[PDB]
């Protein structure tokens, strides 16, 4: 009865909405502020999915529905379900931790927190809308605040990288624009946006087809797909690690997201057309960002583009039409999100004290900064799909998805087998040389960098407070696979013959 | 009782022990409950614990103020207070 | 790092992918890598003074705040054992987080919080700043030194 | 060939009458499931090592963990239905009515295990799932 | 400043197994667990305060041996990894040879090096069994703390982590416990009829009954 | 009889602790973990010590008797997958446990005055702890899921010990050239695991080994296949055990200190290959031209 999703999407933007009645100076109040409000949304999404979401569920949950414009037939709806959850409690635990490690930031904190307050409250209404054109806002909704937090908290080239993220978002997503007014105008009596009662919709081929190449497009653009990736390496190498974390950890999984939600569950014979020719692009993407990181001198790139490789796992396991493919694509969304969240953070914090940004003169940091050295070997481990992390035992659930799948037969299988190996050939070889780049050798620092130089009580717990999931899923995968084992179910029960 | 013995000619029988066991969801949602508090803990403990470094006269300093670009821009800036300098002193002389 | 001088320009090039250490014929082994560098010493402290001393070189949360957070851990872990309700757990949890928050608001600002404009100011009138930021209503500090955080105007 | 064109196939139905007689399939069975094709030989092997994987299922019973009973008595009840399908379509003539005979005997406590634990009744499961233990041994008494 | 490897005399503030009361004057905490406590006067004459030193620690040692192999192996049976294992009636099983045999074997090959150790005893340095290699030096070792190569493997002595002091008195009171906890389990075994971890289980639950006043 | 067996899941988690509380330490309180060197130490070599008379135990009951036990949990409960994990007690798993412990002891103890004026001890004796846990949890490994985790478990750790003193740039190279060099064979190893499960629909050795004899003698699957998958198996082995063409990291792993080359490159991590040829050789016995090339190679 209680509005729950609403209110979890409201209060964080409502709250920093009052962060300039503030008249303080400096940064301690609004940032204790902006930590409470987090703190506090992220435990009621806690209350939310310990006491009204039912991982054995199918069917959809904490439904919410309130008509806001009568023309379009759209709604305010909101629901979450096996596929929602889990997202939407990685936007609030890697929200709150990158708040916590914004917190040297003293220039124009007020509006740093507004906008991750902002950022917050959008991800997680777009993480639990029910309604297309509500999907379609929230998705529009993070164009400025990145923005923002790019052109002002960035790095050398912020304002191109800021340019040229907010431009190619907003070229995909009037192709999301596309796909929303054509899917939600197919109604013969009336317009209709409800996902419930779209999921049952009957299109012609071509015109599936067309809805799916619209939406596609878009979740390309968001979703790293190659060569719709461009914006990412300047985006993530020149901004903010704390913005970082939410780039790399939350917005990029808002593809794959979509992709679930609406090119998988409400379009089924165009996903079944053109996922064998998305598993030779995911392949390629692995292999080919995989290349590209080593040819990166800059760590951040290197780290972006990584991220690229990381996402062709979700590509596949999408692509591959089945449970366990499916099940392994959330469980990498996880992984990454643990992951390059970290990585990202534990390099602006490197970079903070070493002030270098090519590899190749960053020799001898693990002799004054040994810690934030154990911490990026750790974090670098878990990218490396080492066992006892989410990692491996994602690739490893891909992989058997992919064996175990239907649709292919015999050499394709062993195609795409072969060739995400030679990504886990090819991950090694950039990530171990930069960390031997960054930091093997001796080099003479100095006296001053002897103490006080390493990562304080704040970075460890941080960074300690990200590498524990990891090793907690890599140990019992159930701990995440559980949660959206049935409803991922009901996303296959589309795909056989009925 | 979930205990199986296999024997083969020409070799060495296997006895196999076979529990299968899951966690509950409800202890599941205990975990991810009991991790929510201890990232709500450390997050207000190691908030109010002091930071060595960007606390330090080190960082600020040097015109540090958690943002990512103020190395560049001092870099520019000092260049540029450089040359004015010149002028101020081309100015009084 | 900054320069105030500009730097002399790299004339030869380097490899990209070499380690970017010292030469292993200028390396002094068992020196530069600290293998023959530790040399006991009956001179050894307690471990548990070098926890504490550890622990108090981080500094605590003390009095009331010391311990809501000393005790909030094992309180959640004892509820969840003794299956007491876990709304309980949640008022408790959020109790918390708005009294620690408020405490520390509460506390008094250091010269790092502010900007890198009134960090390098003159240190006598910084620590006139911060004297009387904890002193007066921000109202009358706003009214005062308003125009010092107008950073168009030097 | 590369790759399927249409939607995947779904329940391939058995035929060797070991179906619901009503509906000719039973509940327990699960579309997608990759099922190796060993021969009659691997299929009695893993009929009677997936018979010793669910009675290794007293554990699992349990007021808390109902679903993954269901869960796995549905992946291995598909695995041990084709499985049971295969080994009694390449039997002797003579052979297939006792065997057709025991397989509807243990597909009908799967039922019934299935039924017990979709309304949450641990006593019913318990009963159930004992009768299934007993089909079960007899299963593998017969195919080792 | 680096490892002293000469034991240090507790000072005569030491605590004292009786507070407030006057440590006798040749106890002057130069032995390990020195804790002023000789109500009979056995160790006024220091020769003979020696020699007790020296079958203090014997005893402790072969205490300490004596209850771990009792408590260890009682410990496995009742895990499970020991058929048949009883410390009283382990005297009487049947090996491979008679008891008597073995018992002269026994007291052939331990009267030889417990007569090794008498000579140290009487003349340190007499007998040496660490090696004396080119330009190694080997430092003089304690009466009753031997050992180089065979008996201190680990240096874990001659000041290496705890001073030698600190270790000593350790192991003293480790061997003290060890003793009385020996002669416990002797009484035990007559006394009760049945094993230690029995006994301590059966004194654990409702330990105001199954005591010393109930058999 | 069956009581030894039951306990047995403490051989490879009970040195753990030593590395899980250095590193809690050394990340949090480092002085005072430091404070503590040779302790921990010696607590590694009692917990050691302590496997090691369980493995003396095991095999003494493995000698004179005719049953191999297993042990088996369900890991992962899905709809359409599932894994187990559990632990085997066969004489080549006692074996190699007995090899493991009775060099690793020695190594620890010889560690204890190698490392006697070095810094990172400590951080040294948790590197064998958990090496010493990875190798025993691989060689006592029940399916091929779980003895792929130990491999590349151990060859991390392998890559942790080569670049001990990461301030040496020959080390700096050494370790990563070792991972990568091993990072083939895993590949290899992988491939051959995922077509051993499209083929077989098993991990546990025994059923694929019946199930693989059962498709060979009645022509039920290509032998081209069936020779590939043995050929990528093989290529972990010939990696892990540094043998011709993966042999170039071997050399350079002697960049690290002496007790790791060792325990690591001696005795236990390059014996990982020669353990999974043994254990796949009734797999490689029916495969026609595979043994030709082991012997080749
Ligand atoms: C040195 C200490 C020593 C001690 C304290 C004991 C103590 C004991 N023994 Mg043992 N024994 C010892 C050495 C030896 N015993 C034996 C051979 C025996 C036998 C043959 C028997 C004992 C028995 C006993 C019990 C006597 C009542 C008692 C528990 C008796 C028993 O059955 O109780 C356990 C018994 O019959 N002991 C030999 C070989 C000669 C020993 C050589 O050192
Ligand atoms: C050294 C420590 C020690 C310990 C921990 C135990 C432990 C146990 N004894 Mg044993 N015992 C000991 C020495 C010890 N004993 C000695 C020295 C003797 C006689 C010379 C006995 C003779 C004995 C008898 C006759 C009986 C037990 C029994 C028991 C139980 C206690 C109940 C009781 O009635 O006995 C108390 C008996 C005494 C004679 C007291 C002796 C205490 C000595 C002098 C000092 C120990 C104190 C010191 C503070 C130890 C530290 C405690 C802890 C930190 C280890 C318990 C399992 C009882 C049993 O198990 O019945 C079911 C029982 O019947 N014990
Ligand atoms: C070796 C045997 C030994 C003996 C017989 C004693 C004897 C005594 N000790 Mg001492 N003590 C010893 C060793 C010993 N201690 C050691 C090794 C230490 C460590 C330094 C101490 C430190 C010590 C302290 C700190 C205290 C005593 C106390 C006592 C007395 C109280 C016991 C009692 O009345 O309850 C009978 C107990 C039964 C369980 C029956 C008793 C006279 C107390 C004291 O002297 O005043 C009361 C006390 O407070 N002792
Ligand atoms: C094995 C025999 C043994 C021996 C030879 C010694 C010897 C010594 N003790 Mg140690 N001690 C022992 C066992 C022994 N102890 C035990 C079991 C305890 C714990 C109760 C202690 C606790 C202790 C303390 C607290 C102190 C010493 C100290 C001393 C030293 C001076 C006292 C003396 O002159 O001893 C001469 C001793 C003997 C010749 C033994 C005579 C015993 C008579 C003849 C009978 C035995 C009594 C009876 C059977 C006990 C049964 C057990 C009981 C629970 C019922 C000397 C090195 C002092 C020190 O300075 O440390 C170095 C001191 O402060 N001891
Ligand atoms: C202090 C000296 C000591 C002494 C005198 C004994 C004496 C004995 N032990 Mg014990 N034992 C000890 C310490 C000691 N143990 C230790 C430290 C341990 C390790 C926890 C054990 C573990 C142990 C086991 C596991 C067994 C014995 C058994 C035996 C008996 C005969 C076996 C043997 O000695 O020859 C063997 C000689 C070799 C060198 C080989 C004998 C009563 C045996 C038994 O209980 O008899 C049925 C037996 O099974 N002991
Ligand atoms: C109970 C504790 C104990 C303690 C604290 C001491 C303390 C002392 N002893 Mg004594 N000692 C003991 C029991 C003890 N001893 C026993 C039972 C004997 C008879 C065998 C001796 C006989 C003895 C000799 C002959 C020598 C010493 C020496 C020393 C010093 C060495 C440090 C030490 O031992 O490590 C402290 C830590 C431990 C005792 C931990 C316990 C050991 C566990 C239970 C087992 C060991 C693990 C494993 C099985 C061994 C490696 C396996 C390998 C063989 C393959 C120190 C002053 C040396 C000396 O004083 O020279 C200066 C000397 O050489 N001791
Ligand atoms: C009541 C408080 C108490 C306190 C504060 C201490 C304090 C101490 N004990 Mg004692 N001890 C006590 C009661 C106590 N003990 C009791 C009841 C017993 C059983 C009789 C012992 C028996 C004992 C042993 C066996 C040992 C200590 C040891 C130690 C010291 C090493 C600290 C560690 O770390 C420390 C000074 C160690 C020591 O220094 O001796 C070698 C040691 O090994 N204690
Ligand atoms: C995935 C695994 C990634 C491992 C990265 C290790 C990085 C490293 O060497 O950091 C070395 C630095 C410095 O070591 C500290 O500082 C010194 C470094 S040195 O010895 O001078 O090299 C030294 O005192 C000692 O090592 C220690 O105190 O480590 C730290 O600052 C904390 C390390 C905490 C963990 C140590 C034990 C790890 C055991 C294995 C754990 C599982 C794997
Ligand atoms: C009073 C007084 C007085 C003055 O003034 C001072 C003083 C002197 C200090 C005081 C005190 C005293 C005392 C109390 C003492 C005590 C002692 C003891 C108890 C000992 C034991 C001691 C003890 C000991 C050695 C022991 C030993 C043992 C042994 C070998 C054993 C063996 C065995 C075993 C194992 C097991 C098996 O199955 C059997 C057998 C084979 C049998
Ligand atoms: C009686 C009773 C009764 C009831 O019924 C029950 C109860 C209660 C349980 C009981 C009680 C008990 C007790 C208390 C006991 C105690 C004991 C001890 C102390 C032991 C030790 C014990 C101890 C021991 C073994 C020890 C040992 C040791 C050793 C070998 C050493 C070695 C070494 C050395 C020298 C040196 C080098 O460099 C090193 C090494 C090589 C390392
Ligand atoms: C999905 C999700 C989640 C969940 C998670 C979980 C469920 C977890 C669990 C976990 C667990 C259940 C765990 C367990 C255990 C653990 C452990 C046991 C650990 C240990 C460790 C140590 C001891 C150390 C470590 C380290 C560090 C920290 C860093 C450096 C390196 C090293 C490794 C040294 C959350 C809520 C976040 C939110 C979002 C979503």
């Amino acid at each position: 009865s209680f509005p729950w999703l609403t209110t979890i999407v409201v209060l964080p933007i409502f709250a920093g909405s009052l962060i300039f009645l503030f008249p303080h100076r400096g940064n301690k109040v609004i940032r204790w502020y902006t930590i409470c409000i987090s703190m506090i949304e992220l435990l009621l999404m806690t209350y939310v999915f310990f006491y009204h979401f039912q991982p054995d569920d199918p069917l959809i949950q904490l439904v919410e529905d309130y008509k806001w414009i009568n023309f379009f037939d759209f709604h305010w709806r909101l629901g979450i379900d096996g596929l929602s959850i889990g997202p939407i409690l990685l936007t609030g635990f890697i929200t709150t931790l990158a708040t916590l490690a914004a917190w040297p930031v003293t220039r124009n904190s007020q509006l740093f927190h507004f906008l991750m307050l902002a950022m917050y409250s959008a991800q997680i209404g777009l993480f639990s809308s029910r309604d297309l054109l509500l999907f379609f806002i929230m998705w529009e909704l993070e164009l400025i605040p990145v923005y923002l937090l790019l052109s002002m908290w960035g790095g050398k080239k912020r304002l191109y990288s800021a340019t040229k993220f907010i431009l190619y978002t907003a070229g995909g997503s009037i192709f999301l624009l596309m796909g929303v007014l054509g899917v939600g105008l197919y109604g013969s009596n009336e317009p209709t946006l409800n996902l419930e009662t779209l999921v049952n919709q009957s299109y012609p081929v071509a015109l599936e087809i067309i809805f799916y190449i619209g939406f596609f497009i878009a979740f390309a653009v968001k979703l790293p797909i190659i060569p719709l990736h461009t914006w990412l390496p300047d985006t993530h190498g020149e901004a903010h690690y704390s913005t970082c974390m939410l780039l790399a950890g939350i917005l990029l999984k808002m593809g794959a997201y979509g992709l679930v939600r609406i090119n998988m569950e409400l379009l089924p014979h165009a996903h079944s057309i053109f996922s064998p020719w998305l598993m030779i692009i995911g392949t390629m993407q692995i292999i080919y960002a995989a290349s590209t990181s080593p040819g990166q001198r800059n760590l951040k790139k290197r780290i972006a583009y990584s991220s690229v490789s990381h996402m062709g796992f979700i590509i596949i396991g999408i692509s591959s039409i089945t449970d366990t493919g499916l099940n392994g694509a959330i469980l990498q969304i996880i992984s990454h999100g643990f992951i390059g969240a970290a990585l990202f953070f534990l390099a602006g914090t490197s970079y903070d004290r070493i002030r270098l940004v090519y590899l190749d003169e960053m020799g001898g940091i693990a002799i004054p900064m040994p810690k934030i050295f154990t911490l990026f070997s750790s974090f670098s481990m878990a990218s490396l799909a080492l066992p006892g992390m989410s990692g491996f035992i994602a690739e490893l659930i891909v992989f058997f998805g992919l064996i175990t799948s239907q649709k292919y037969l015999l050499i394709p299988k062993l195609l795409i087998t072969f060739g995400m190996a030679i990504g886990m050939i090819l991950t090694p070889i950039y990530l171990l040389s930069m960390s031997r780049q960054m930091f093997y050798g001796y080099k003479l620092f100095n006296i001053s960098n002897s103490s006080f130089f390493d990562s304080g009580p704040r970075e460890l717990f941080v960074s300690t407070s990200i590498f524990l999931p990891v090793i907690g899923i890599g140990v019992y995968p159930d701990l995440v696979l559980s949660l959206s084992v049935e409803k991922v179910e009901a996303i296959l029960s589309n795909y056989f013959y009925r | 009782m979930a205990v199986l013995v296999e024997h083969v000619e020409g070799q060495r029988d296997l006895i196999t022990h076979k529990s299968i066991w899951h966690l509950s969801d409800a202890a599941i949602k205990n975990v991810y409950l009991f991790y929510m508090m201890f990232t709500c803990w450390g997050c207000c403990v190691f908030g109010a614990a002091k930071d060595p470094y960007y606390d330090s006269e080190q960082y600020r300093g040097d015109g540090g103020d958690g943002t990512g670009h103020w190395v560049y821009e001092k870099q520019e800036d000092i260049e540029e207070a450089g040359r004015a300098a010149l002028w101020r002193e081309e100015l009084i002389e | 790092g900054l320069t105030d001088i500009e730097p002399d320009l790299n004339e030869d090039p380097r490899d990209r992918w070499a380690t970017n250490g010292v030469a292993p014929e200028d390396f002094v082994y068992g020196k530069y890598d600290e293998h023959h560098t530790f040399y006991e010493s009956s001179e050894k402290g307690s471990f548990w003074g070098a926890v504490a001393e550890e622990y108090n070189s981080m500094d605590p949360p003390t009095g009331f705040q010391g311990l809501i957070s000393w005790l909030f851990l094992p309180a959640v872990a004892a509820g969840m054992y003794f299956n007491v309700p876990g709304d309980y757990l949640f008022i408790g949890a959020g109790l918390f987080v708005i009294i620690f928050c408020i405490i520390e608001m509460d506390k008094p600002d250091q010269p790092h919080n502010f900007e890198p404009q009134i960090y390098n100011m003159e240190r006598g009138a910084r620590d006139k700043l911060i004297a009387d930021y904890n002193t007066m209503d921000i109202w009358d500090f706003n009214e005062k030194y308003g125009d010092l955080w107008d950073f168009t105007l030097k | 060939q590369l790759w399927l064109d249409g939607p995947l196939p779904g329940l391939r139905p058995a035929e060797n009458k070991i179906g619901n007689e009503e509906t000719g399939t039973r509940t327990f069975l699960k579309k997608g499931i990759y099922m190796a094709n060993i021969g009659t030989k691997g299929s009695a092997l893993r009929l009677r090592k997936y018979a010793f994987d669910l009675l290794a299922m007293e554990d699992l019973i349990g007021q808390d963990t109902l679903n993954y009973v269901r869960r796995y008595l549905r992946f291995k009840g598909t695995f041990m239905y084709y499985d049971f399908d295969k080994v009694i379509s390449a039997a002797p003539v003579a052979d297939k009515p006792p065997l057709t005979n025991l397989a509807n005997r243990l597909f009908d406590n799967f039922e019934k295990l299935q039924e017990a634990v979709k309304l949450k009744d641990v006593p019913l499961t318990r009963s159930c799932y004992d009768d299934t233990a007993v089909t079960l041994q007899e299963v593998m008494n017969r195919m080792a | 400043g680096g490892i002293s490897s000469v034991c240090e005399p507790l000072p005569p503030d030491r605590p004292l197994w009786f507070p407030g009361s006057t440590p006798p004057q040749w106890l002057d905490g130069s032995l390990p667990g020195d804790f002023g406590f000789d109500p009979l006067g056995l160790g006024s004459d220091p020769e003979t305060l020696r020699w007790f030193a020296q079958a203090e620690l014997m005893h402790s040692r072969w205490a300490m041996l004596a209850v771990a192999g009792i408590l260890i192996p009682e410990w496995l049976e009742s895990i499970g990894l020991m058929e048949n294992f009883n410390w009283y009636d382990a005297g009487s099983r049947e090996y491979f040879a008679d008891p008597t045999t073995l018992f002269v074997v026994q007291l052939a090959l331990m009267g030889w090096v417990e007569g090794r150790r008498w000579a140290d005893y009487v003349n340190p340095g007499c007998v040496d069994i660490e090696p004396k290699l080119p330009n190694r030096k080997n430092p003089k070792p304690d009466v009753g703390y031997p050992g180089g190569l065979w008996f201190d493997f680990m240096m874990w002595g001659r000041g290496s982590p705890e001073p030698v002091m600190v270790l000593r008195t350790k192991e003293i009171k480790n061997g003290r416990l060890a003793m009385l906890a020996f002669v416990g389990l002797c009484f035990q075994a007559v006394y009760t009829g049945e094993g230690p971890l029995e006994n301590l289980s059966r004194h654990v639950a409702d330990p105001g009954h199954c005591n010393i006043f109930s058999a | 009889m069956e009581h030894i067996y039951q306990y047995a899941w403490i051989i490879p988690f009970l040195p753990l602790p030593v590395p899980l509380l250095i590193g809690a330490g050394l990340l949090f309180f480092p002085t005072a973990t430091k404070n503590l060197r040779r302790i921990w130490a010696f607590s590694s070599i009692s917990l050691l010590s302590i496997v090691m008379i369980f493995s003396m135990k095991l095999a003494i009951q493995q000698i004179n008797s005719n049953s191999i036990y297993q042990y088996l949990w369900s890991w992962t409960i899905n709809n359409d997958f599932s894994l187990e994990f559990g632990y085997l007690m066969d004489p080549l798993t006692s074996i190699m446990s007995m090899l493991i412990t009775t060099v690793a002891i020695l190594v620890l103890i010889y560690s204890d005055n190698y490392m006697s004026h070095d810094q990172g001890y400590l951080r040294f004796f948790a590197y064998m702890s958990f090496f010493n846990t990875s190798m025993l949890g691989l060689v006592t490994s029940s399916n091929l899921i779980q003895i792929y985790i130990f491999w590349e478990l151990v060859g991390m750790c392998s890559y942790l010990l080569i670049g001990f003193w990461f301030t040496r740039p020959i080390a700096a190279n050494a370790c990563q050239k070792a991972f990568v060099t091993n990072r083939v064979g895993d590949f290899g190893l992988l491939l051959g695991i995922l077509g051993l499960y499209w083929i077989t629909g098993s991990f546990e050795f025994r059923d694929l080994f019946e199930i693989f004899n059962n498709l060979i003698k009645n022509n039920e699957v290509n032998s081209l296949f069936c020779i590939l998958c043995a050929f990528l198996l093989f290529a972990g082995a010939v990696a892990k055990s540094a043998q011709f063409p993966l042999h170039v990291w071997l050399p350079d792993a002697m960049e690290g200190p002496t007790p790791i080359s060792a325990l690591i490159h001696a005795a236990t991590m390059v014996a990982a290959g020669i353990f999974l040829v043994a254990r796949l050789l009734p797999l490689f016995v029916v495969i026609p031209y595979i043994m030709y090339v082991i012997s080749f190679i």
